[PDB]
RNA sequence: UUCUUCUAAAAAAAA
RNA sequence: CGGUCCGGCCGGGAACUCAAAGGAGACUGCCAGUGAUAAACUGGAGGAAGGUGGGGAUGACGUCAAGUCAUCAUGGCCCUUACGACCAGGGCUACACACGUGCUACAAUGGCGCAUACAAAGAGAAGCGACCUCGCGAGAGCAAGCGGACCUCAUAAAGUGCGUCGUAGUCCGGAUUGGAGUCUGCAACUCGACUCCAUGAAGUCGGAAUCGCUAGUAAUCGUGGAUCAGAAUGCCACGGUG
């Protein structure tokens, strides 16, 4: 590991924060801890549902969290049934009144987190890693992405010695700061250990 | 020019010369000269016997070499025969104020003894 | 009717004001010799005013903040040059040759991770 | 050392124990782990087994040990030399 | 170094006399960035040198410097199997640098009370063609003479 | 870190809040110059009887997500490793790699 | 007089917010001094990035706390009720201080 | 001009 | 400018320092020469900055089965009345020796005493803590202000002027040790920091060897912060001389 995190290095240029609120040092730590608890609970609950991003923001002593997911029908089901069930328990955990909005993610094949979860699920159900990597790259490149690079690492195909494989089509400029590289990772808990998946998606240079 | 039973220097200034006595540093010398009404920049020479007598009387109020060495040795001996931790550390010849001993204990241990 | 200039150096900021007069130099309501006891400082302050022969034909009202002795002195020189360039508008061709108009931008280099100072690396040992 | 205005420190259990000991006049050694307590005048002539991390070393309290802490007379490091 | 010969940086002259090489001298003499202390020392040394010489401080400093400036020095080449000390002529800036450095290092070794007094005595002896600084000059000259065969 | 260590931390912080007022009162009595020697003596004797874990000095700030006792940061409540992970993922607002 | 203090981690957001405040004051009443920029607090941290042992491998982070000051010289009732009832975007902290 | 030597256990892919 | 308790302090003024936000500006853009009618290089004109203006972030495919199963996650092996769990006391601070990285020095470019001048960047509510009184001092009592361009840490030091010391193991250097204390914390014995009095080892520029640095750099002088109840000569930043 040598390369700095792409979303971190772009946090003030082209990428927004996943939690946008203000807090003084007295309540900064417990606010961060509350954000961690709600993120952990949501990620645990909505495992089947393809959740891409959990944006948190707290205006005027009331938390409002907006989940970005590609399957809103699955997360809402019948109209207004489990969204309130999630909102009440989140408000109880944080101890402050909550409000949960949901943003649909158009084109889920170009979202770094969703591709990572898809690859990781396929790995967990034992498909050929090369096949999964090729399918993901072809689907992404067909939907109009300017470039994707995927990397899979560790005990591939039930081998004895771990190795790293990676593919890259198109441009993936990691040194260019204005390039909105969507980056995310995941991990598969297979019966031979844990396999790590990393994915960079270059959507086109942002001017300004 | 002879204070507390020992001979102090003469060409040196009074405030410096008084420190030669075992039991008198710079501040105590300053306090002595202040009580005796003697300036600090004057030397031990070109000073009257009456002034030197006042200096002797002033230094007499404190504890100087004779009983000071006795009481210091008495305290150290007290610790050693008392059997306290400081006593054991003193008799073993190692630092007693809780310093490191793995290295840098040269003042209490003397020069290095090579392995034979 | 005053003529103003601004001079800067390492961390200092000098504001100078020029008024025609006999040649009185006052810094922070103190004389030049009173404020800058260091002779090199006195020389660098007087350097533009003795390069162009206007030493006794005008008075200097100076106020300076931040920095150290040499920094404030250099800032004062920079301010005098900048103020003269607009007071006269023809002295620039000589001050530029003398290297007075240029703002010395050599700041103190920041300390860096792994280094003990700005550029001093810690002592290295092979064995 | 401890500030004078706060007074000396001694564990309450040890304090009750030495009180019972001086009242009944018994001469059995009082074993304790209280290495951090200062010596009081009534404790003279008593034998206290101070812990040293491994065993209870018996120490005979004399009148010259009042201002010290009990742990000074029960060394915890064992050393006999290197050669 | 390897790629580019850098451009020479400017030095402002001393305040009292407006001399360039005297300012260079104070730069060489300074230790721990205390230029003010170094300036006081050199000024006191010059002020007593003026009395002992009867000439102006600039002229006395220059005549003292001239007896310490070398004209040839040895430089290692080692093209053969051993160290070849080749005598090469010295350019003026380096000549002045060597003279000032030798004078300063000699004054730092003398046993007088103050550095100002040490520097004054060293300058007077140098003008008088004596001292360890001019001894070092004769030594390097003698070495260059003995190794004059290589060029 | 161990679950035992996290349990010790929560137990210590609970006892500290439980006995916070009494310890404060006792320390005020001891530190008071206008108090008799006997009441100050009783206060220093009473102070020992309280549970040791109730003192504020007994706790060591651990990372709220993993209980790591080293490399803590008070503003974030996490260790250096978790702070870096959270920063690079975007969970801590207004945080980014500085350069000057 | 009423003083409003705005604190935020995003400068573009705080600029938009302060422009909104002066606009909403200027519409209902008047006599707003102006949007004074107060000094930004740059709180820096330095953390070891290796999990076990690399003392010379560290990151240097900072949190810029941008600050703005606005105030109404003589506030009316239709100014004070409006700015009380009005709410702003998350990430901005307002501080009301009368007198 | 001279400048010697490093014993004895590794693993790497199979549309 | 009008007044002053002479203090930007107060009416005031929005010019300036400075505080942020937006924009302009540096691009071999122009000129001369060399060059293959090229890329490019050398020089100067303007300009605060000239060819990457200075510094930082940014570390390719991979290398060392490099480092971490003791941050965490995790496959397998091992223990389950113990290899799990709680508590007191001890140890991580031991000491014939060897090495690595520093701090303070061996002195007059200095030590001590008095007077005096110029900073930057941070932190602060279980917190920073003015002013006044007591103590030689560390500090204690009472106690305003400050969630902070306001108040506090906080008088920067080297410098400069005067006086003394006169090449000495010294008015250099502070180790070590005895006595008396302050603060934090239930609790300073092992094993904290600091203060007062006394003590004043080695050390007079360092063998073979070896390290950092090309400009605001090296060298040198202080200041702040993280960790933290208390506890840095370390680390991460900041300015002064240079």
């Amino acid at each position: 590991g040598q390369k700095v995190h792409p979303n971190g290095i772009r946090l003030g240029i082209v990428k927004p924060w996943n939690s946008t609120w203000f807090a003084n040092t007295k309540e900064f730590a417990d606010n961060l801890d509350s954000d961690f608890k709600v993120r952990q609970y949501l990620t645990k609950e909505l495992a089947k549902a393809s959740v891409s991003r959990i944006v948190i923001e707290r205006p005027a002593k009331s938390i409002r969290v907006t989940i970005h997911t590609a399957r809103p029908g699955i997360v809402i089901g019948k109209k207004g049934e489990d969204v309130e069930k999630l909102r009440k328990v989140v408000a109880d955990i944080a101890g402050v009144p909550a409000q949960i909005n949901i943003a649909e993610v158009r084109k889920p094949e170009l979202d770094a987190k969703l591709v990572a979860d898809s690859i990781t699920s396929q790995l967990e159900r034992r498909v050929m890693f090369r096949r999964a990597m090729k399918r993901a790259v072809q689907n992404a490149m067909r939907l109009g992405a300017k470039g994707i690079k995927v990397e899979v690492s560790g005990r591939l195909g039930g081998a004895e010695i771990a190795r790293t494989e990676w593919y890259r089509e198109g441009r993936v400029p990691l040194h260019t700061l204005r390039a909105d590289i969507d980056y995310n990772t995941s991990e598969a808990h297979t019966t031979y250990g844990v396999i790590g998946v990393k994915v960079w998606i270059f959507k086109g240079e942002i001017l300004g | 020019a002879r204070i507390a039973g020992i001979n102090i220097p003469d060409h040196k200034h009074a405030v410096i010369a008084l420190t030669s006595i075992y039991g008198v540093g710079k501040t105590r010398s300053k306090a002595i000269l202040a009580a005796a009404g003697i300036a600090e920049d004057v030397k031990i020479s070109e000073l009257s016997e009456g002034q030197i007598d006042t200096l002797r009387d002033e230094v007499a109020k404190f504890v100087v070499e004779g009983d000071l060495r006795r009481e210091i040795s008495m305290s150290i001996k007290r610790l050693m025969d008392l059997g306290c931790y400081r006593g054991l550390r003193h008799r073993r010849g190692l630092p007693v104020r809780g310093q490191r001993t793995k290295t840098n204990a040269r003042t209490r241990k003397g020069p290095r003894k090579p392995i034979k | 009717n005053q003529y103003y200039g601004t001079g800067r150096r390492k961390s200092s900021a000098a504001r100078v004001f020029i008024k025609p007069g006999n040649g009185k130099i006052v810094i922070n309501q103190r004389s030049l010799e009173q404020y800058f006891g260091r002779e090199t400082a006195r020389m660098v302050v007087r350097q533009p005013l003795e390069l162009v022969d206007m030493v006794e034909k005008l008075d200097l009202y100076i106020t300076v903040k931040g920095g150290g002795i040499s920094g404030q002195a250099g800032a004062i020189r920079h301010g005098i040059t900048r103020a003269l360039m607009e007071y006269d508008e023809s002295l620039r061709s000589e001050l530029r040759k003398a290297g007075f108009v240029t703002r010395d931008a050599r700041q103190v280099e920041r300390k860096k991770v792994g280094l003990r100072k700005a550029r001093r690396r810690p002592q290295f040992s092979k064995r | 050392p401890r500030s004078l205005k706060k007074g000396p420190f001694i564990d309450l259990h040890l304090l009750k124990k030495v009180e019972k000991a001086v009242e009944s006049g018994d001469k059995k050694p009082l074993r304790t782990w209280s290495r951090r307590s200062t010596i009081f005048p009534n404790m003279i002539g008593l034998t206290i087994a101070v812990h040293n991390g491994r065993q209870h070393v018996p120490v005979f309290v004399t009148d010259e040990m009042v201002g010290h802490k009990l742990g000074e007379f029960a060394p915890t490091r064992t050393y006999r030399g290197h050669a | 170094p390897r790629r580019r010969v850098i451009g020479q940086r400017k030095i402002l002259p001393d305040p009292k006399f407006g001399s360039e090489l005297l300012a260079k001298f104070v730069n060489i003499l300074m230790v721990d960035g205390k230029k003010s202390t170094a300036e006081s020392i050199v000024y006191s040394a010059l002020e007593t040198l003026a009395q002992r010489s009867g000439k102006s401080e600039l002229e006395a400093f220059e005549v003292a410097l001239e007896n310490v400036r070398p004209t040839v020095e040895v430089k290692s080449r080692r093209v053969g199997g051993s160290t070849y000390q080749v005598p090469v002529e010295v350019r003026p800036v380096r000549r002045n640098a060597l003279a000032m450095r030798w004078i300063v290092e000699a004054a730092r070794k003398r046993g007088d009370k103050s550095m100002a007094l040490r520097l004054a005595n060293e300058l007077s002896d140098a003008a008088e063609n004596k001292g360890t600084a001019v001894k070092k000059r004769e030594d390097v000259h003698r070495m260059a003479e003995a190794n004059k065969a290589f060029a | 870190a161990k679950q035992s260590m996290k349990a010790r931390e929560v137990k210590r912080v609970a006892l500290a809040d439980k006995y916070f007022a009494k310890r404060a009162e006792l320390k005020a009595i001891i530190s008071d110059v206008n108090a008799s020697d006997e009441d100050r003596w009783n206060a220093v004797l009473k102070l020992q009887t309280l549970p040791r874990d109730s003192s504020p000095s007994r706790q060591r700030n651990r990372c709220r997500q993993t209980g790591r006792p080293h490399g803590f940061l008070r503003k974030f409540g996490l260790s250096r490793i978790k702070v870096r992970e959270a920063a690079m993922r975007g969970e801590i607002p207004g945080l980014k790699k500085a350069s000057w | 007089r009423i003083r409003i203090r705005l604190k935020a981690f995003d400068h573009r957001l705080i600029d938009q917010a302060t422009a909104e405040i002066v606009e909403t004051a200027k519409r209902t009443g008047a006599q707003v001094r102006g949007p004074i920029p107060l000094p930004t607090r740059k709180e820096r941290f330095t953390v070891l990035i290796s999990p076990h042992v690399n003392k010379d491998a560290r990151d240097q982070y900072e949190i810029r706390t941008h600050l703005r000051l606005v105030d109404i010289v003589e506030p009316t009732e239709k100014t004070v009720d409006a700015l009380m009832r009005l709410d702003l975007a998350a990430g901005v902290d307002v501080q009301i201080s009368l007198g």
